RNA sequence: GGACCUGGCGGUGCUUCAUAUCCCUCUAGAGGAGCCUGUUCUGUAAUCGAUAAACCCCGAUCAACCUCACCACCUCUUGCUCAGCCUAUAUACCGCCAUCUUCAGCAAACCCUGAUGAAGGCUACAAAGUAAGCGCAAGUACCCACGUAAAGACGUUAGGUCAAGGUGUAGCCCAUGAGGUGGCAAGAAAUGGGCUACAUUUUCUACCCCAGAAACGAUAGCCCUUAUGAAAUAAGGGUCGAAGGUGGAUUUAG
């Protein structure tokens, strides 16, 4: 890259400047720095899990576009939750969440799979063995899992935001396509458990 | 040395005739002149300055050698001829000797540069002894004869870039603190114009940043700065944007605003402003395509078959 | 005493087109209306079609002045891209440097 | 064209695929017939733009003609070289002697002859079959000193130079009874090869192998009988003898080892004792006890050529001088 | 193995010149142009119609001074001139070098309309960049 | 005299020596036009100059005094020709307010000569490319414009449907 | 036949690594469709060359005539040239390249070990190696010292090119030379690489990013203009309105 090893990252929030520490500051005084990237912000509102979201949606790098789909996803969710409780129905407060970000983050738990097949050879054939997958690979699983749920075709002529929405909404207890996804991996999983003893890390 | 001793004539000789041909009339003139009159006179315009054309004191041109280590009727003057690299060695004795007495009692250099010093060629693993050698000379606990021996080979090197240069504050046409300062990114230049006191809004090239902007994203960018010092709303900022697209654009007024903000912060909010990476120009610009790819680094299919 | 035959019959072409040109360009404006009647316009196209070939334009190509290929041939030049490269490389033209970029 | 002409060099180049002419041509030279002030005519005067006569020209034509016939003449001149062993064999052939040292130390008085020439190949990674050239010199002067060498590289010249300086580094002393032989029989194994050789009188010759016989001529060794048995590797041979006539006792050795008078008898001249080495010093006042029917491990052929029970063709052959 | 003006190494044996012994790659770097007129320049005319000349020049300096020139030449316009430096050889004589200039400089002169005045530079060998 | 040395080192070595470079030779070169070489020059040339009034600096007075602006270019190349047809053109950048003589004519001036006259600046700019020599094309110019405004003075009848 | 030495190779052992590379991993592609344009094979009276990595929008920064070499028919003979030949040899070559190379080695000249064999020459608490020179590097260009260009020796592959130009050798020299008129290219097919889609992150219109409609795709022709030009290949307009409804084994790039 055009920046050299001698640039280090910049840590952004703010919060951490309203004060080991004190030598790590020094170092950081003494060395060179990289510019700050455009989407991971100062402000308060933002999510870095909802703009790693959005950047896996943007497609031939029109992030505009992937960034005001998934705004209208979440006022999706919102009106839903409010059809849920306000003037439609009781006022349950337990039941109903109204936080859009939350029902996500809990979705995307939801649909993070503690166990994944790695394909290995052995004699001349390939065998499914099951791996304890790490976090940040797992949150990955999550997140791609449910773009290409709402990306499928077999929805046809209805819209992104929504459909994502309702896949989002179907996440919060324990239904729909990406967890049933889920479900099956574990399945084959625990089918190979024997084929635990072919892996060899 | 006869020959070099001639050339230094010479080259004074063709000094004095530089000196009579240039309006500098004083046979004393410094080589700063020289080289320029050299410039103005012989101008190559090449890229490489070693193939410019020159013309100095030969005793900084040529690379000396240790002339003649034995004298007339064979018997080398140094000791140490027989070894070989005899300076070297020699220096290494000097030190251990160095280190014996010490006991009794009781940056670095660079191996071009060691070389210099000496005359004689020098491998690496014999330098990395040397290193070793003064190194464990500096922990024994030294007189000052040997601190300034030590010091003949350790050099200083000067740190530079860490503060951010703070502009200056300025009054124009009424009593109005205002502090100019400019940036660029990705083809696009930018110069803000951040007025203290003032609260509320930035004009971009006239019409405000809300309308020039539409995306949420470029007003997030354009807030930064003034979100990170907790100065948000209290800085009116006329602007001026040209060059490249939207992003690119509002990235330059980013850093342009910072370099205001800077202007008048406290040194410490400034100092975070450089640690979380916003005065600092970013040098990511699109790359030269090549005539044997397709794009800049992605290349034509079937290479393997 | 050109470099072959091609050249020859190029040069040839070129020379045709220089003696006949006026008359070439008188006709197509005769002929390149519609203004006037058809008839007459016949005539110069008929006319046009008599006049012989290699006067026309059309038939001049361009071939390097050293090496008679017709291919890589830069016009501001006129010579092919391999003449051309060995002059640059030599370093017998002002200006051409190689593109370090 | 012109422009489609280009250098000579080029082409001379093109010509000679070495990669897998102007010198009689007069700067004022021409086809016509022409005489110009600065060049052809007299240094500018006659001073006037004359031409030749037709005749003159031919003339002139018909000179360089012949000067050129003169010169492929000269160049097509086979030069005589000296017939070593074989012609078509870098055999007995002379250097010339081995090239002067740093400081200076001349060597004319050492001569080089080669002894064997041969294409050494190796197979390398990159470069597949690499053509070497292994050469064996000698260098002597008369006089009982003489060396040699086995200077390889990939030309022969290179091969020839590098081996002829070795020699000269690495020479060994040869002592010898009067100028001109050995001072007893010699019998030594090196490595396969058996060397024999035989102490003779003046005026028998040297009857050896050719490379022995041009090695001895270097050394100063003027007339003996060698047989060279088991295989014939040059290189065992030579350095074989070389190990033999260093390892020689001289008969002043000989005296001091045993006391006594090394005292030659000839059936040449009479019974007169002629006494060759007295030794420096004591005088051993007990005669050597004449042990009879002494055990010495003697050879066969010797034994067999003593009585005539062999009879070979090949044996006693009329040769040339050497 | 690009391969363009860059003299190949052989052996330490090759004497090369400095312009003979540079890489094409070096033209603005560790070397200049030889020839020197306008028409490169942009937005410039009459580049291609110079190029042929310069060809022809070097071409002819070549034929008429023969084992006399060191290293290659240096052409030069200025306005109506066309001024050329030589590296010549110490091998023949003054008089018939003399002879041979002035020859040239009218017979340029005639055919491209332009006074030549070419001016030599007298050297006893070819200067030696590296034994190559 | 100078003891110049102009080259790439060699890896263990000088600079080249003066006597016989290529590279010095190449180096088009002011030897010539020393300083004081320069000075004298102008010495000399202080003839030849008659040194301009006092129609001062800024334009203005210039402006106020002589009208119109002409411009023409010449290039100077190098070669046997002299002939560039690019240094024929000539373009004349007047000022409209300067002109000073119309009222009516301002309305139908501007009408008549469209992509020229700039309304910033009250500049009309007539360009002549047509004939081939300078002086002729400058002519022309001037005379056009002479033409343009004796039209724009002279309203014809037709002018009322507006 | 034996025993070596140097290489090459080993579905050869150990150790350590490839940070778009070897796998798992990412992102976007190709292979399925229509076209566009190359190759092959077929057709044709009718080019040639490249043709595993290292050919296949390649020589071509361009084939209507030209170009042009090709084929048919008709002429010309000191002929644009003190001839000519795009005739044969890229296994005679120069020149200009590919390739390992996204790599660090290759070397003259000495000296030493091999009883003076082909050969080999490593140990920093150092056991025999020393070295000009070329390369890497260093300097340079571009937006810096980063990055990317450029650069990259010796060899490899008798790698590419006698049709870029030049030329060794061997041929044709009332023809393998030269000039004219016309023509030659079309796909039963196979395959390579592009473009465009197959739609809702879409299509159309506005605006060039707060809108309002819709529920595609865009060739192939068909006609009609326009541009070019002696002469029709491109550009536009109507008309029509294919297949395709995200692509198998495999594989490409970052
Ligand atoms: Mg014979
Ligand atoms: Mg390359
Ligand atoms: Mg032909
Ligand atoms: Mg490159
Ligand atoms: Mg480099
Ligand atoms: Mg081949
Ligand atoms: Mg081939």
């Amino acid at each position: 890259s055009r920046y050299s090893p001698e640039f280090k990252d910049p840590l952004i929030d703010k919060e951490y400047y309203r004060k080991e520490e004190k030598y790590v500051r020094e170092l950081k005084k003494t060395q060179l720095i990289k510019a700050a990237p455009a989407g991971k912000t100062s402000s308060v509102f933002e999510d870095p899990v909802i703009s790693k979201f959005t950047n896996m949606m943007m497609i031939g790098g029109n992030k505009v576009l992937a960034r005001s789909l998934m705004i209208q996803t979440l006022e999706a969710v919102k009106r839903k939750q409010f059809e849920k409780y306000h003037a439609a129905s009781a006022e349950e407060q337990a039941t109903i969440e109204r936080n859009p970000y939350t029902i996500f983050h809990q979705a995307l738990k939801n649909c993070e799979p503690m166990i994944g097949l790695v394909p290995i050879l052995k004699g001349g054939r390939f065998y499914q063995v099951p791996v304890p997958l790490p976090d940040r690979r797992r949150r990955f699983l999550a997140m791609k899992w449910m773009i290409t749920e709402c990306r499928d075709k077999k929805h046809q002529r209805t819209l992104m935001p929504e459909k994502l929405s309702h896949k989002l909404l179907e996440a919060f207890h324990n239904q729909g396509p990406v967890i049933k996804r889920k479900h099956d991996l574990h399945k084959m999983a625990e089918a190979n458990r024997a084929l635990a003893h072919y892996r060899w890390w | 040395e006869d020959f070099i001793k001639k050339q230094i004539e010479e080259f004074n000789i063709g000094k004095r005739h530089l000196a009579n041909m240039m309006g500098e009339d004083p046979e004393t003139f410094t080589q700063e002149d020289i080289d320029r009159a050299i410039a103005y006179l012989f101008p190559s315009g090449l890229f490489e300055k070693r193939a410019r054309p020159v013309m100095k004191h030969p005793e900084q041109i040529f690379p000396r050698q240790r002339a003649i280590q034995w004298g007339e009727d064979g018997r080398p003057f140094h000791y140490l001829f027989y070894t070989g690299k005899q300076s070297y060695y020699s220096l290494m004795h000097d030190v251990y000797g160095m280190l014996l007495n010490l006991e009794k009692h009781q940056r670095w250099l660079i191996k071009e540069e060691l070389e210099e010093m000496l005359v004689e060629k020098l491998s690496d693993l014999d330098y990395m002894q040397f290193i070793r050698l003064l190194e464990k000379l500096l922990t024994s606990q030294c007189g000052a004869a040997e601190e300034e021996f030590v010091q003949r080979f350790r050099r200083s090197v000067t740190l530079e870039s860490k503060k951010q240069l703070i502009e200056p504050v300025q009054y124009d046409e009424q009593g109005m603190a205002f502090s100019k300062s400019e940036g660029k990114r990705k083809t696009a230049k930018a110069e803000a114009i951040v007025y203290k006191h003032g609260s509320g809004r930035i004009k971009v090239n006239g019409i405000d940043y809300q309308l020039y902007f539409p995306i949420t994203q470029d007003r997030e960018q354009l807030m930064f700065p003034f979100h990170f010092v907790d100065r948000l709303g209290k800085h009116d900022v006329t602007c001026t944007v040209s060059g490249g697209g939207r992003s690119a654009q509002a990235g330059a007024i980013r850093l342009a605003m910072a370099k205001a903000l800077c202007s008048f912060v406290t040194e410490d909010e400034v100092e975070w402003m450089r640690q979380a990476g916003l005065l600092t120009t970013d040098p990511r610009v699109r790359e030269r395509k090549k005539p044997g790819q397709e794009g800049a680094r992605r290349k034509f299919t079937w290479k393997k078959r | 005493h050109y470099v072959d035959w091609r050249m020859w019959r190029d040069v040839k072409r070129r020379k045709m087109a220089y003696e006949y040109a006026d008359e070439r360009l008188r006709i197509n404006s005769l002929r390149k209306n519609t203004i006037l009647p058809k008839i007459l316009q016949d005539v110069a196209d008929e006319e046009i079609a008599a006049l012989p070939r290699d006067s026309c334009p059309v038939r001049i190509r361009n071939r390097c002045v050293m090496t008679s290929r017709p291919r890589g041939v830069k016009r501001r030049w006129r010579l092919s891209r391999i003449v051309f490269r060995h002059l640059a490389d030599h370093g017998q033209l002002s200006g051409i440097q190689r593109a370090t970029w | 064209s012109f422009f489609t002409k280009l250098t000579a060099d080029e082409l001379w180049k093109g010509a000679l695929a070495e990669t897998g002419l102007n010198r009689g041509q007069i700067i004022g030279e021409g086809r016509y017939g022409f005489l110009w002030p600065g060049l052809n005519v007299p240094l500018m005067k006659v001073q006037t733009i004359a031409q030749r006569s037709k005749e003159e020209q031919e003339k002139v034509e018909a000179d360089m003609i012949q000067q050129r016939e003169e010169w492929d003449r000269k160049k097509k001149m086979k030069v005589k070289r000296e017939r070593g062993w074989s012609g078509n064999s870098w055999g007995g052939i002379s250097l010339g002697p081995p090239d002067p040292g740093p400081c200076g130390e001349t060597y004319e008085d050492f001569d080089t002859r080669i002894l064997e020439v041969r294409n050494v190949f190796t197979m390398t990674a990159k470069e597949g079959r690499k053509k070497s050239i292994r050469v064996l010199v000698a260098v002597g002067n008369g006089k009982g000193a003489a060396g040699f060498s086995i200077g390889k590289a990939t030309d022969r010249m290179d091969a020839f130079r590098k081996a002829k300086n070795r020699a000269v580094h690495h020479l060994h002393y040869i002592e010898r009874y009067e100028d001109h032989t050995i001072f007893h029989d010699i019998s030594l194994r090196f490595k396969r090869t058996h060397i024999k050789m035989k102490k003779q009188p003046k005026g028998y010759g040297l009857r050896c192998h050719r490379a022995i016989i041009t090695i001895c001529r270097l050394i100063g060794i003027k007339d003996m009988y060698a047989k060279v048995s088991g295989s014939i590797n040059m290189l065992s041979l030579t350095q074989g003898l070389f190990r033999g006539l260093s390892r020689q006792e001289t008969h002043q050795q000989l005296a001091d080892k045993k006391g006594l008078h090394v005292v030659e008898i000839r059936e040449e001249c009479g019974p007169l004792p002629i006494v060759v080495a007295s030794p420096r010093g004591p005088l051993r006042k007990d005669p050597e006890p004449e042990d009879e029917v002494p055990d010495v491990k003697l050879d066969w052929e010797d034994v067999k050529t003593a009585q005539g029970m062999k009879r070979s063709v090949w044996s006693n052959l009329k040769r040339a001088a050497t | 193995k690009n391969r363009a003006a860059r003299v190949r190494v052989s052996k330490g044996d090759k004497p090369v010149t400095y312009e003979e012994a540079h890489a094409p790659h070096y033209i603005a770097h560790r070397k200049g142009w030889l020839s020197l007129h306008t028409g490169n320049l942009d937005g410039e005319d009459h580049a291609a119609e110079r190029t042929v000349e310069d060809v022809f020049l070097r071409k002819f300096m070549w034929g008429t001074f023969p084992g006399c020139l060191a290293d290659q030449l240096v052409l030069k316009r200025r306005g109506n001139q066309l001024e050329i430096c030589a590296v010549v050889l110490r091998q023949l004589s003054p008089h018939k070098y003399y002879f041979l200039v002035g020859y040239s400089e009218t017979l340029l002169s005639y055919f491209y309309k332009c006074p030549v005045r070419l001016h030599l530079q007298t050297v006893p060998s070819k200067v030696v960049y590296k034994y190559l | 005299p100078l003891p110049v040395r102009m080259g790439y080192p060699v890896k263990k070595g000088v600079p080249m020596a003066k006597e016989g470079n290529l590279e010095l030779l190449k180096i088009p070169n002011f030897l010539h036009l020393t300083p004081v070489a320069i000075k004298k020059h102008c010495e000399a040339l202080k003839d030849f100059c008659t040194e301009w009034p006092a129609a001062l600096d800024s334009d203005e007075k210039c402006e106020k005094h002589f009208p119109i602006e002409i411009d023409s270019t010449d290039y100077v190349s190098s070669g046997p020709s002299v002939r560039n047809p690019r240094a024929r053109v000539v373009v004349l950048r007047v000022k409209l307010s300067s002109l000073n003589l119309d009222d009516h004519a301002k309305k139908k001036l501007i009408k008549l000569v469209g992509e020229r006259y700039c309304k910033t600046t009250d500049v009309l700019t007539i360009k002549t490319d047509r004939c081939p020599l300078r002086r002729q094309n400058y002519d022309y110019a001037v005379y056009l414009l002479t033409v343009l405004y004796h039209e724009s003075w002279n309203t014809e009848e037709w002018e009322k449907s507006k």
